[PDB]
RNA sequence: UCAUGGAGAGUUCGAUCCUGGCUCAGGAUGAACGCUGGCGGCAUGCUUAACACAUGCAAGUCGGACGGGAAGUGUUUCCAGUGGCGGACGGGUGAGUAACGCGUAAGAACCUGCCCUUGGGAGGGGAACAACAGCUGGAAACGGCUGCUAAUACCCCGUAGGCUGAGAAGCAAAAGGAGGAAUCCGCCCGAGGAGGGGCUCGCGUCUGAUUAGCUAGUUGGUGAGGUAAUAGCUUACCAAGGCGAUGAUCAGUAGCUGGUCCGAGAGGAUGAUCAGCCACACUGGGACUGAGACACGGCCCAGACUCCUACGGGAGGCAGCAGUGGGGAAUUUUCCGCAAUGGGCGAAAGCCUGACGGAGCAAUGCCGCGUGGAGGCAGAAGGCCCACGGGUCGUGAACUUCUUUUCCCGGAGAAGAAGCAAUGACGGUAUCCGGGGAAUAAGCAUCGGCUAACUCUGUGCCAGCAGCCGCGGUAAGACAGAGGAUGCAAGCGUUAUCCGGAAUGAUUGGGCGUAAAGCGUCUGUAGGUGGCUUUUUAAGUCCGCCGUCAAAUCCCAGGGCUCAACCCUGGACAG
C-alpha cells in the first residue's frame, strides 16, 4: 500500500522532514493524498494530526520505521 | 454531467444516427460567443429516430469507434 | 477590422524580431577561418581604408567580418571569434572580429576600454 | 562595499550631506573656482537626489533597487517607506544615538562585532531593526570606552522620537517606527520615487 | 474607500505639423567572450552530436524454503545451484508524438502480488530436474551423453459459499518452515477496501490553402472468434457510410503542464534545475514470465558499429554516475559515505543502493560582508591645466591614534542521531576564546545628443569610432593619450536570445478623400447582426452552497537560519 514515511524538504545541512502517506512506489519526493504530519529534528515541534493518521493506519498503510517510532513517542495507537 | 440535446442529420445506418451538436463557446482573444458544431454517431436499438428530430446524448459504453452514446429523448418542458 | 469575424479569422501577425545577424545562429559568438584579410571603402560620405577579413564560419555559413582597433595580426587562414555588430559604413559587413581572443592579439599600446579589445593591464 | 573613499567631493557636488563623513562643512579652504552657471538637466537632478540618498546610508545601489521594491511591495506612501527600511537600518541608529560619530564610523563600529541586540550579537551592518528593540555595547567596551568617546563628543543633537538614550548603562531602544518629520535627512520623497519608475 | 500601474528621446525637411520605419534608455538569462578578481551563504553547471565510448561502480537479497560442498574443530561462518520476491521502482534524455499523449472534467465494461479487514480450508500418493560424480568437446564463451538426489520445485485422486450452463449436470486447491512448547511467518480458495494501473468521452491543445478532397476494415450492422474489459481488436457477409472550406488529408515544427520571464492591464514569449504525466533505451521487429513490461543495465532475430580469437567462433550497448574522444563560443571530480532519508530482501541480525546525503572546481547566478574608523598645520614634493595671479588632483596622501569583519598563529568545539546503549561521510567542518597586526585585499565602462560626466596634447577624410544621427580634410567636448569627472562595484562591459517601449497586428487600443489601404458595380448562398408589446423554459447571464484545479511557485501574515538570499507553518482572492 501506501507507506506514511518522511520526506526532506529544507535546504543543505537542514532536514526539516514532512510526513506524507505517498504510494511506496514513488519517489521520496512526490504527491499526497494528504500530507499529515510534520518533524522538526534540530528543535521544535511535530505537528502531527491525529484524525488522519488514524484513518490511513485505520485502512492499513504501514509506516517506515522512524515514522513508526514518532508515532510510538505520542499514544497515537489505538485500536479501534 | 449534462447531456448533449441535438438535432439528427442522416440516419442511413441500422441502430446509428449521426447527431450535430451545437455548442456555444466564448472564443478566447475576443470575447464573443462563437457557435461550433460537432456531429456524434449515437446508438438505438429501438432506430426510432427519423431524419430531423432532435435527441439528447447520454455517455454509455463504447459500442464501436464512434458509437460511445445513445440517445433515448428530452424531456421537453418548452 | 470588427470584432465580429473579420478578427476571429485572425487580425494577422507580425513576423519576429528579425535576426540581426544571419549567422551565429546557436548563440553570440562562433569561431572563424580567415580566407580573405582585403581592405575596402565605406560609402561616399565618409572616406577610410576599413580592413575587414572574409571569414568562414564554423556554423555553415561564410561572412565578411569587420576587425577593430588599430594594429592586426590577422594573416592567412588564421583562426577568429567572430561576433555581431553591424558596421553601418561597410556594405556587407555585419559583424565583428573579437581582439585579444584564439589567434587575434589585442591592439597595440592602448590604455582606454581595455575591454573591448583584450588588451591586459600595464603597470 | 563601503565607497571608502574621497568625500567632500561627494558634499560639494550633492550639497552638504548631514552628518554623514562629517559634521564638518565642506570647503573650508575651497571652491574658488567652477561657475555652475545654472545649467543642470532634470536627469541630474534625480539622479543626485539618489546619491544624496546612497551616500548618506552608504547602500550598495543593488541594494538600493531592493529596497525599492521591497518599499514598492509594502502599503502605503513609497516615498516614505523607503525613508523607513534605510532608518532603522541598523547602522544608522548608531550612528543616530552618537555611537559614533559618522556612519562609517558605525559600519565599521558594528563589523568588528561590538554590538548586542536584546543581548545577541549582530555581526552586519544592514539588520533592519523593530519596535521595541534593545540596543547595547559589547561587554568588553565598559573596558574599551570608545563608545563613551563618542557619546561624550555627541551630544549637540539630541534624539528622534524613537530613541531613548540611557546614559552609563549604554541601551538604547526605538518605540516605533520613524516618522517622516521624523527623518533626519531633507530630501524630496517624490523625486527619488519618480527616478526608480523606469526601474 | 479602491487604487501601488502606463515617462521619453534621436532620425526624413531651409524650417512646421503628421503618417511611418529604424535605433536607444528597462528587465531577464541554464548563457558566451574580454578586462579585473577578497571572503561567505544558498542555488546552477553539454542549450550543441538521441555522437561514438576505454576503466571502475550504478540490483540485490533470502541458509528461518531445499539438496549438496568448503573453511574453521559439539559449535559457527560462507558458498555456485534449484526455489521466493525484487530486476516493471528509483536514475537519464527529449528523438518521436499535433494525439485522450498531456491538462481539466465526467464515465463504465475491468485487472490488481506485496497492504489492511473478513469467511472457510490444508488428507493421500507419485515422477524428475539442476546441483553433484564420471567420460568428453571447446583457446575462451559455452557445452554434450551416462547415472543419482531434495524441496514452499512439478504431476495425479478426493474435498470447495467459486465457475460454466436455462436447468440438468459437471468442473476446480493446498506447503511447509522456525521454535521444547506457547506461537509466529507462511500457503489455497473466496468477499471487500485503499493505493496502483487498463480503457472511454465533453472541452483546451502550433503554423501553412502557392496542400482540396480524403477514407474501402474505411464508417456502420450481424455472426464467428479475441482481449483482464468495451471496441473493426480480428475475420466472413450485408449496408454505404464516415471526415472536411469552422481547414479534413498532406507537408513542416513541438514532449505536455503546474510553472519561468515580461507587461500597468489584457495578455506576449517560453517549458533548464523543482514537481506530475508520456515516450525512448545502438537502429529496427518480435514474443516470453509475472500481479504489472513488449522490460535502459532481461531473452530471441535482423541491420550498422567496436573488442577478443588459437580463425572455428564469441562478446557489447554511459541518453546511470564519474570520465575519455569528437562537435562546440560553453558547461565540472575516473571523490567520500550509507550517518540520515527513501527503496529492495530477510523472522531478526544485517546486506546492497553513483537514488540520496556530503565534499571538490567555476564570480555561472541571487544575497550579505571587507579593502579601514576618527583626526590631518591647510605647510611641503609632484601630475595636469591656466588671461602665469593661480586652480585642481586634495583630507586625498604623507602623518598621529582606535579597531580586527576578514588574514595569520594557537586552544576549545557542536547539534544533525531515532530515550536500551552504541551508531557521523560531512569534520575536528560550523561556531566560540586568546595573541600580533592597517595590516592581506578596486576594478571596469562612459564623458557629441538620448545620457550623468570635459578640458588639454597628438593626428589631419589618415588612423580610426559608432547603438541611431553621424564625427574625422589643422587648434576635433565623437579618433588615440593624459589629467579630471561620471556611473557602477567584486564586479564592469560587448554580443546573442525573449518581452517591454511598440497604440509598430489595435478585445482593452489603430486606420482606409489626398499619407500604406474601399473590391469596378450589382444580385445572392452559407454565415453574422436585427423592430415593438405580452407569456413560457433558463442555454447564455447573475447569486448562494458544494466538489475539484497535486505539492512546490507567486500574494498576505508569522517563524527560523546574526540579517538577507533561502528554508518552513497557516491562510486566500481571483479564475
Amino acid at each position: 500500500m501506501v507507506k506514511l514515511r518522511l520526506k526532506r524538504c529544507g535546504r543543505k545541512q537542514r532536514a526539516v522532514y514532512r510526513i506524507v502517506a505517498i504510494d511506496v512506489r514513488s519517489r521520496r519526493e512526490g504527491r499526497d493524498l494528504q500530507k499529515v504530519g510534520f518533524y522538526d529534528p534540530i528543535k521544535s515541534q511535530t505537528y502531527l494530526n491525529v484524525p488522519a493518521i488514524l484513518d490511513f493506519l485505520e485502512k492499513g498503510a504501514q509506516p517506515t520505521e522512524t515514522v513508526y517510532d514518532i508515532l510510538k513517542r505520542a499514544e497515537v495507537f489505538k485500536e479501534f | 454531467m449534462r447531456s448533449m440535446q441535438g438535432k439528427v442529420i442522416c440516419a442511413t445506418n441500422d441502430k446509428t444516427v449521426n447527431v450535430e451538436v451545437v455548442r456555444l463557446a466564448p472564443h478566447p482573444k475576443y470575447k464573443r460567443r462563437v457557435r461550433k458544431k460537432k456531429k456524434y454517431q449515437a446508438h438505438d436499438p429501438d432506430n426510432q429516430f427519423k431524419v430531423g428530430d432532435w435527441v439528447q446524448l447520454d455517455k454509455c459504453r463504447p459500442i464501436s469507434k464512434t458509437k460511445t452514446f445513445l440517445a433515448v429523448a428530452p424531456e421537453g418542458r418548452q | 477590422m470588427p470584432t465580429i469575424k473579420q478578427l476571429i479569422r485572425n487580425t494577422r501577425q507580425p513576423i519576429r524580431n528579425v535576426t540581426k545577424s544571419p549567422a551565429l545562429r546557436g548563440c553570440p559568438q562562433r569561431r572563424g577561418t580567415c580566407t580573405r584579410v582585403y581592405t575596402i571603402t565605406p560609402k561616399k560620405p565618409n572616406s577610410a581604408l576599413r580592413k575587414v577579413a572574409r571569414v568562414r564560419l564554423t556554423s555553415g555559413f561564410e561572412i565578411t567580418a569587420y576587425i577593430p582597433g588599430i594594429g592586426h595580426n590577422l594573416q592567412e587562414h588564421s583562426v577568429v571569434l567572430v561576433r555581431g555588430g553591424r558596421v553601418k559604413d561597410l556594405p556587407g559587413v555585419r559583424y565583428h572580429i573579437v581582439r585579444g581572443t584564439l589567434d587575434a592579439v589585442g591592439v597595440k599600446d592602448r590604455q582606454q576600454g581595455r575591454s573591448k579589445y583584450g588588451v591586459k593591464k600595464p603597470k | 562595499s563601503r565607497y571608502r573613499g574621497p568625500r567632500f567631493k561627494k558634499i560639494r557636488r550633492l550639497g552638504a550631506l548631514p552628518g554623514l563623513t562629517n559634521k564638518r562643512p565642506r570647503a573650508g579652504s575651497d571652491l574658488r573656482n567652477q561657475s555652475r552657471s545654472g545649467k543642470r538637466s532634470q536627469y541630474r537632478i534625480r539622479l543626485e537626489e539618489k546619491q544624496k540618498l546612497r551616500f548618506h546610508y552608504g547602500i550598495t545601489e543593488r541594494q538600493l533597487l531592493k529596497y525599492v521594491r521591497i518599499a514598492r511591495k509594502a502599503k502605503g506612501s513609497t516615498g516614505q517607506v523607503l525613508l523607513q527600511l534605510l532608518e532603522m537600518r541598523l547602522d544608522n541608529i548608531l550612528f543616530r544615538l552618537g555611537m559614533a560619530p559618522t556612519i562609517p564610523g558605525a559600519r565599521q563600529l558594528v563589523n568588528h562585532r561590538h554590538i548586542l541586540v536584546n543581548g545577541r550579537i549582530v555581526d552586519i551592518p544592514s539588520y533592519r531593526c523593530k519596535p521595541q528593540d534593545t540596543i547595547m555595547a559589547r561587554d568588553e567596551q565598559k573596558s574599551i570606552a570608545l563608545i563613551q568617546n563618542s557619546l561624550d563628543l555627541s551630544p549637540r543633537e539630541e534624539l528622534p522620537k524613537h530613541l531613548t538614550l540611557n546614559p552609563f548603562p549604554y541601551k538604547g531602544l526605538v518605540n516605533q517606527i520613524i516618522d517622516s518629520k521624523w527623518v533626519g535627512l531633507k530630501i524630496n520623497e517624490l523625486l527619488v520615487v519618480e527616478y526608480y519608475s523606469r526601474q
